[PDB]
């Protein structure tokens, strides 16, 4: 937990909000595939919060031609 | 209900957002605030925009914010310096 830097109230919360359960055994590789997906499901969150922002206080997005 | 027990929500439900997804969401003001109205953590009946959200942290206890400085010391600072950074009035 102290090494990939995660919080028993984060945790938690995760499991309360986010609906990722946390609770069964973690071993090295399970908690890679659980980070991985975890991290995208916020990205999955940021598509879905970003139609309740429909008002235009958008500064600048990912187009085609800016990449990085 | 309380105030510090929303606080304490708001920088937990942050600092995952911090370390997992980092730099990229946080960023964007309007974005961040979206993601804790998103799940629906509310306070005084009222959802929190830009007033009310610095509001909290802002009008807050010294010693219940000094609390968390103590104990969530990458996690707090981790709001913390990023919201008196990005978000102005």
């Amino acid at each position: 937990d102290v090494l990939a830097g995660l919080t028993a109230r984060e945790a938690k919360v995760l499991r309360m909000r986010f609906g990722i359960d946390m609770n069964t055994d973690y071993t090295l590789e399970e908690v890679g595939k659980q980070f991985d997906v975890t991290r995208e499901r916020i990205r999955q969150i940021e598509a879905k919060a970003l139609r309740k922002l429909r008002h235009p206080s958008r500064s600048e997005v990912l187009r085609s031609f800016l990449d990085d | 209900n309380k105030n510090i027990d929303t606080v304490r929500e708001i920088i937990t439900v942050a600092s995952i957002l911090i370390k997992f997804s980092r730099e990229d969401i946080v960023e964007n003001r309007a974005n961040f605030i979206a993601f804790l109205n998103e799940i629906g953590v509310t306070h005084e009946g009222r959802k929190l925009n830009q007033n009310s959200f610095r509001k909290i942290v802002s009008e807050l206890t010294q010693e219940d914010k000094k609390t968390l400085i103590d104990e969530f010391n990458e996690g707090f600072e981790g709001v913390y310096r990023y919201l008196e950074m990005y978000t102005n009035k």
